């Protein structure tokens, strides 16, 4: 859910990586 | 969901420079 | 035109952004 | 999908195929 | 009104396609 | 007409791609 | 530097984005 | 304007000629 | 901080096309 | 403060010129 | 991939955002 | 930054040398 946790705070890029495949 | 949409574009492009050669996936 | 790197990222968001998608280089 | 687009060239209707 | 009506909802592409020349 | 702004950055963007060689109209 | 496809219609949006413009490539 | 900014180089100032 | 965030990919965008080659600073 | 400034209002191009270097 | 003009700015972006940087091309 | 990264490769790591 990239949209819930990452439009609503600043996600850090290890928290982006998790969509990494 | 229109300022998510707007913010989904800037995620996806941050996801392509992050993973590289190892790609992603985008789903809301 | 010639869809490459970035570009073809935001291509894709703008066909498939409502219904998400996988982008896969290899 | 970068032959596909990036080498050969595709439309936004070839495109709506790799969706999800 | 491309703003109008474009930054309200997600218009579709067709509905982009009204503002091509 | 702030976060309006921000979204016709994106709009004359996906314009750009939508319409291709017949090119597009952008207007407040 | 070179302002082709994508980024010339950012470019525009930069100059003309508050009063509106055309973009047509022919 | 594809010649005027993609082929040949153009100006910020020499884009304001195209808008609305 | 959210929308600014956002907000930022666009300034630092309009900073590249503005300023050429003397470059810029961006700093929240 | 350019997010201050120009995250509130839309900045004008000599208002952005300001973070050149 | 090669990061050039605009996207050079955007990885930046991506990378130093929060804390802000300078782009300084010479 | 231009020679680095646009010329010669660089990682995202490596950026992170350029900000404040
Ligand atoms: N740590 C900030 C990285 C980042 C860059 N672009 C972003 C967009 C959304 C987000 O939640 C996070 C980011
Ligand atoms: N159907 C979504 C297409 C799309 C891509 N980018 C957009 C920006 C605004 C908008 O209203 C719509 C879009
Ligand atoms: N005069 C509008 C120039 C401009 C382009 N992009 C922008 C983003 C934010 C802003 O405050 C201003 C701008
Ligand atoms: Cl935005
Ligand atoms: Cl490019
Ligand atoms: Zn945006
Ligand atoms: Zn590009």
């Amino acid at each position: 859910g990239i949209v819930e946790q990452c439009c609503t705070s600043i996600c850090s890029l290890y928290q982006l990586e998790n969509y990494c495949n | 969901f229109v300022n998510q949409h707007l913010c989904g574009s800037h995620l996806v492009e941050a996801l392509y420079l992050v993973c590289g050669e190892r790609g992603f996936f985008y789903t809301p």
